[PDB]
């Protein structure tokens, strides 16, 4: 009610490298676009 | 439209306007956080940028459980006989957090649950 | 779009035209400046209204006796109207007085009398589009 | 873990990195002082909310009519609004206004109108973190 | 054309003119660098002013590594016999720096990919 | 990498820097003593270039 939130995204640590390694750059990691682009990043939108 | 509407032009108009002088109103951000981690027994196939977050609350904390499903494929040294070779292999399933309990584990595991029937028939003497 | 509403904008109105590179000199950088901001559609369009008032105005005036300070002196006095060169004037006002500051400079074009070369130069206002900003932690920082 | 109890305590939040250390006169402790503040994650949850809010509230000014001072009276009056400069606060009034001081100053991109370079560096509340006590015995102390 | 377009001559002529004076533009010039180097199994048959130089970048180093063709043919040391007259060769073949990962030299090569396959056989027990 | 990452550039651009100014870091040197001597009870045949040094310290002086 103090306008807190909290979401779950399932990842293992071995598919965080696995997807770290596999993008050319941070920017089009996967996580970066679940925290900074659907968020930080997006008119409209809110930060983590 | 944000606009606010008015009557078209006559000798008299008469506007209700807010007294906001030149304040600029502002939009509070929460506070939000990611728990990222494995709250599955296996890896998804789907790439990481195509899974989902789920929003979690105290209203539908049970709710996210059920929806996850929960799965365990998992063998344990079977203590029901006095044999090293003796293995036991489980599939239990999560609904909520209630279903850790002993309780559900025994419902859930055939080897066990057969056990505490025995023991209620024990018991009914 | 406006991420979870039923709103959308447009940032920018930047026109097709690429914008040109100069070098890094005090006037190198004007001219950069001012190719820029003909880039723009938000300020294009304060020089196509007034292209647009020229041209009527000034066929109302044919046939007037004009020298060429007189010229000078009406240009002047008319273009002020769409100035607004406060110290701070309110958005609104900026709104409607699009230009901070204007200068005009008449000529005669030698060799044909009653015809005159004006040069006609504006500064508009600017609009915010951007900016970079430094955050620092610091301990003895003077008191604001 | 408190000791015979079923309370447990962080008595601080350090991240990861390491402090640097730099010479021991008037600026090169003052450089220290900045660093450490930066390594500590009870001052950067400030800095991260305010660029939070930065970014949020300075989209929604884009394409208004900015002037370079222009953003430097409308900054200033905004971060006033998490600082609590007086002689002594109160540590509620310290926890939901975490700012004592802070400056701004803003430039222009040269060479491109409309856009600014700003510079923001505030001045946190401190928090206790630590003491060395030396305790000594005397006669003829001035009385309290 | 880069001239600018205007009306035919009236009595009252309007032109928009940017003020850059006597400026000259001029034009970036990037960085480029040229890396040369024996980056295949063999050489080539094409002559050296015949063959083309390639661009690469963050976003497409796996494409032009695929594009490219990589093999190697070669022999090694047979060890999995007792047998110093014993020999083995191979034929790798790359699509992507991943394809050098000891998991793809094994995949690639039966003599290894049977005792692979055999190795999850015995696993599976 | 010591350089410190930031996003690709935007409209609005938020940066955290360090008011260091131009002060130079610097590391403090630890004073380090070598002890040579016969704590042997005969010579070596390695030679003088080979044998390496021990680091001795409180809580290893026995081992």
């Amino acid at each position: 009610r103090e306008n807190n939130k909290v979401e779950i995204l399932h990842v293992t640590k071995d598919e965080l490298l696995e997807d770290f390694e596999f993008a050319p750059e941070t920017a089009q990691s996967g996580l970066y676009k679940h925290v900074y682009s659907a968020g930080y990043g997006q008119f409209g939108g809110e930060p983590v | 439209s944000k606009e606010g509407s008015v009557a078209p032009k006559e000798r008299i108009n008469i506007k209700y306007i807010p007294a906001t002088g030149d304040a600029q109103a502002e939009v509070e951000l929460p506070l939000k956080t990611l728990v990222v981690g494995d709250f599955k027994g296996h890896a998804e196939q789907t790439p990481l940028e195509e899974r989902a977050t789920v929003t979690v609350d105290k209203n539908n904390f049970e709710a996210v459980m059920r929806e996850s499903e929960l799965k365990i494929t998992a063998t344990v040294k079977n203590k029901l006989t006095d044999d090293e070779n003796a293995e036991l292999p489980v599939e239990l399933n999560f609904k909520s957090l209630a279903d850790f309990a002993p309780d559900a584990v025994a419902s859930q595991v055939p080897e066990l649950k057969k056990l505490i029937e025995l023991r209620e028939a024990l018991v009914a003497l | 779009m406006r991420k979870g509403s039923d709103n959308a904008a447009f940032f920018s109105a930047n026109s097709i035209q690429k914008p040109k590179v100069f070098p890094n000199t005090k006037e190198g950088k004007e001219a950069e400046t001012n190719y820029k901001l003909g880039t723009q559609l938000p300020y294009m369009m304060i020089i196509n209204r007034l292209a647009h008032y020229v041209k009527v105005l000034q066929r109302e005036q044919i046939g007037a006796w004009k020298e060429r300070q007189d010229l000078e002196r009406e240009l002047n006095s008319w273009i002020k109207q769409y100035v607004a060169d406060q110290e701070n004037p309110p958005a609104d006002v900026r709104s409607r007085r699009p230009l901070r500051a204007a200068r005009i400079e008449v000529m005669d074009v030698e060799g044909n009398p009653g015809w005159y070369q004006v040069s006609l130069s504006v500064r508009p206002h600017f609009k915010y589009m951007g900016a970079n900003f430094e955050l620092s932690l610091v301990g003895r920082l003077d008191q604001a």
